[PDB]
């Protein structure tokens, strides 16, 4: 994944050990649609690297680009690359961090979900850590990130900590720490169980 | 200079080798890999580890640093424990050679365990037959029923009971001269077969390229039809021939169905009469061959460096010492030779023994080359 | 143009035949490929057939489990999946190169793609819990609240606010397949703190596969 603003020249690089002619097909999959095989788009090669150059970006060129790695044609065997996602460049903005305690309705269901919301941040790279009674958590939090927004192009992340009701009531304090490149120091949004 | 050179040359080389060979050979002892295919390598690992563990007492003894008790312990224990491990290491090299011969040259041999040979049973049996069934002299070497022989000196020939070691050390050589000669037949038959497989592949690809050129120069449906028929035959023959080669080319049986695929497609585009478009399909095969030889030259390097790795080490470590031993025993029987030549030949014998014990440090080459799981472990380490 | 059909919910180990109907050309003088994209993952090639000669290629991950055939009478390429595993959940696109051998171009023409979900979870329901705001979260005059839709199956679910009246500042995160095999997402809106006492916030969750409508009021618990 890389970021480049409208009008910027971009270079997407695909890695393959083949040295045959540059018969590498480039697919531009816009999110939520079938891929499209790819005058601004130009092919190039640099050793083992196959490069797609976009001379001047346009608003419809922010998509995921897959190569069809070489040796993709004795008629068939079509090994696509892991894909490079082109994003918008919009000026780093620090996340707005909130913590949502599990509701009483969920507590009546035998589980608890603590929802840490990182709102309106850029770039996408943000780190969320869960601390329960100052003890770090791992493997019990799921993170969902929205696509880049259409108006302001800022992201949003939600880290949900799912615990059993007994495990939820065993502890008192709950904290979500957020580390982002736009933050001088990680911000810890926390709440105490039973304290309204 | 007999009493001073041995501490000066042999002892120094052995002391240099002990710090490195065992350290480099102890890595393979983990073996968090394999089950009934690699275990021969693990057996060689443990034999080599015992070799290097017993090495330090040799320098402790021959350099004059240890007392007469240390010399007696070296004569009774360390020398025998090193010899049994070396002569089981050569046997296990021969057994790896047997597995390599059986699994690539002829289809099946059958055994109590596995298809090639009973790996677990042979591994259990050979070490038991070597440790005590081949050299009973472990507790039967209680000095010549007397010590205090030349004080610290002459603390080796001291053994009772007719010193059957002489019978036991000849057979240790003799079985080697079987195993070595075995490697003259196991390997050599594994080089002729590999060379035949590579020649068949090269001939198939030669005729494939010739027919592809014919297609590129073809004019009507008949030429394209005949060239694609010949190319399909060559592809099928190469696919069949690659199965008789080294096991380090398994994907060759898995990619040819793509090549023999696109010819077939082109064949249907030549039979149906669409010669002008059929040629275009055959053009895709021009990218097949380029995408094939680029791996072929990459794997024939891997096989040759593998199949000839073992026959390298075995021919550099153990064979020179067994060559050098023959004049030693011959001139022990024939005292007419000069005593200075006896001293020089003793130096040669101990240097060749150091070379043979260097198999401990040279065996990591076999571990890295012949074992793909070892490669994965090294990469992930 | 290519149109795929036959995708839907199947249990692990089941079989499914996706039919890719081709329009504007005959599949006989062509080669039809299937490329599957796992949810949130990159493209992966599955199978290919050339009905002219009958040659058939498979990916190393799906060789034998899947079987691609063609029928020129109905002009359709059928991918039959057998012994379907949980990782087979993906959107399957029916691609077709310009030429049957494609010359050099690649998969020029693509289908609309159809979803195949391999999960044993039964059609469950949305359980919308409220995530209330607090005074401590206020900064810059804005506080965030929302709803959590948990343990529903299958996708998708539509979350609106005030029946579509509240649309500014609403983020609905993509559903994540939990370890329980059921989906869960959250819809959060950030609203002015002074507007909490004047604007009523309700989340409307509509789960069409279960045909369930849940309207849950979100308010800071006093």
């Amino acid at each position: 994944s890389l970021s480049a603003s409208v009008g910027d020249r971009v270079t997407i690089t695909c890695r393959a050990s083949q040295s045959v002619s540059s018969a590498v097909a480039w697919y531009q999959q816009k999110p939520g649609k079938a891929p499209k095989l790819l005058s601004r788009f130009s092919g190039s090669r640099s050793g083992t690297d196959f490069t797609l150059t976009i001379s001047s970006l346009q608003p419809e060129d922010f998509a995921t680009y897959y190569c069809q790695q070489p040796w993709s044609w004795g008629s068939a065997l079509i090994t696509f690359g892991q894909g490079t996602k082109v994003e918008i460049k919009r000026t780093v903005a620090a996340p707005s961090v909130f913590i949502f305690p599990p509701s009483d309705s969920q507590l009546k269901s035998g589980t608890a979900s603590v929802v840490c919301l990182l709102n309106n941040f850029y770039p996408r790279e943000a780190k969320v850590q869960w601390k329960v009674d100052n003890a770090l958590q791992s493997g019990n939090s799921q993170e969902s990130v929205t696509e880049q927004d259409s108006k302001d192009s800022t992201y949003s992340l939600s880290s949900t900590l799912t615990l059993s009701k007994a495990d939820y009531e065993k502890h008192k304090v709950y904290a979500c720490e957020v580390t982002h490149q736009g933050l001088s120091s990680p911000v810890t949004k926390s709440f105490n169980r039973g304290e309204c | 200079i007999t009493q001073q050179i041995i501490p000066v040359l042999y002892c120094m080389v052995f002391i240099a080798g002990i710090l490195l060979n065992g350290v480099s050979g102890w890595i393979f002892f983990y073996v968090p890999s394999s089950k009934s295919f690699i275990i021969y390598l693990k057996n060689i690992v443990i034999a080599d580890f015992v070799m290097s563990l017993t090495f330090p007492f040799k320098i402790l003894g021959d350099s004059g640093l240890g007392p007469w008790q240390l010399n007696v312990f070296v004569c009774r224990v360390s020398a025998v424990l090193f010899y049994v491990n070396m002569y089981v290491s050569i046997v296990f090299f021969g057994l790896i050679s047997f597995d390599r011969y059986y699994k690539i040259v002829k289809p099946l041999w059958t055994s109590f365990i596995q298809s090639v040979s009973y790996s677990k049973l042979l591994s259990v049996i050979v070490w038991m037959l070597m440790l005590l069934l081949a050299v009973p002299n472990i507790i039967l070497t209680n000095q010549s029923v007397r010590e205090v022989t030349q004080i610290k000196c002459i603390e080796l020939k001291s053994e009772l009971g007719r010193k059957w070691h002489k019978a036991s050390n000849y057979i240790f050589v003799a079985i080697f001269w079987i195993v070595f000669l075995l490697l003259i037949v196991f390997y050599t038959a594994i080089t002729k077969k590999i060379f035949k497989s590579h020649a068949d592949l090269e001939d198939n690809w030669e005729t494939l390229n010739d027919n592809l050129k014919v297609i590129e120069k073809a004019d009507n449906a008949a030429q394209v039809k005949d060239a694609l028929t010949k190319m399909r035959a060559a592809a099928l023959d190469a696919q069949k021939a690659s199965g008789s080669g080294s096991p380090e080319m398994k994907d060759f049986r898995h990619g040819f169905d793509i090549l023999v695929g696109q010819i077939d497609d082109a064949l249907k585009l030549a039979n149906e009469g669409k010669v002008k478009e059929a040629q275009a399909a055959a053009e895709q095969l021009k990218t097949t061959r380029n995408a094939y030889i680029q791996k072929y030259l990459s794997v024939k390097k891997k096989s040759s460096r593998n199949i000839f790795s073992i026959v390298f080490v075995f021919f550099v470590c153990f064979v020179p010492y067994h060559i050098a031993r023959i004049p030693y025993t011959k001139s022990q029987t024939e005292a007419h030779y000069s005593c200075q030549s006896k001293e020089i030949l003793r130096y040669m014998k101990e240097f060749t023994l150091l070379l043979s014990a260097a198999n401990v440090c040279l065996d990591p080459i076999i571990y890295f080359f012949l074992c793909q799981p070892f490669r994965e472990i090294l990469c992930k380490k | 143009q290519l149109v795929e059909s036959g995708g839907g919910l199947v249990q692990p180990g089941g079989s499914l035949r996706l039919s890719c109907a081709a329009s504007g050309f005959n599949i006989y003088y062509s080669s039809m490929h299937w490329v599957r994209q796992a949810p949130g993952k990159g493209l992966e090639w599955v199978a290919s057939i050339s009905p002219y000669s009958g040659s058939t290629y498979y990916a190393d991950s799906v060789k034998g489990r899947f079987t691609i055939s063609a029928d020129t009478s109905k002009n359709t390429a059928y991918l039959q999946m057998n012994s379907l595993r949980a990782e087979d959940t993906a959107v399957y696109y029916c691609a077709r190169p310009w030429y049957p051998w494609s010359y050099w171009s690649g998969l020029d023409y693509w289908g609309q793609g159809t979803l195949v979900t391999v999960s044993s979870a039964s059609t469950k329901g949305p359980s919308v819990f409220p995530l209330a705001p607090s005074s401590k979260s206020t900064s810059g005059g804005t506080a965030a609240l929302g709803c959590l839709v948990k343990d529903y199956f299958p996708e998708p679910v539509t979350v609106s606010w005030n029946s579509g009246a509240l649309t500014s500042g609403v983020h609905t995160f993509p559903a994540v397949l939990q370890s329980s095999g059921l989906y869960s997402l959250s819809s959060v809106v950030t609203v002015p703190s002074s507007s909490l006492g004047t604007q009523t916030y309700i989340c409307n969750v509509n789960h069409k596969p279960s045909n369930t409508k849940v309207d849950k009021k979100v308010e800071p618990k006093s």
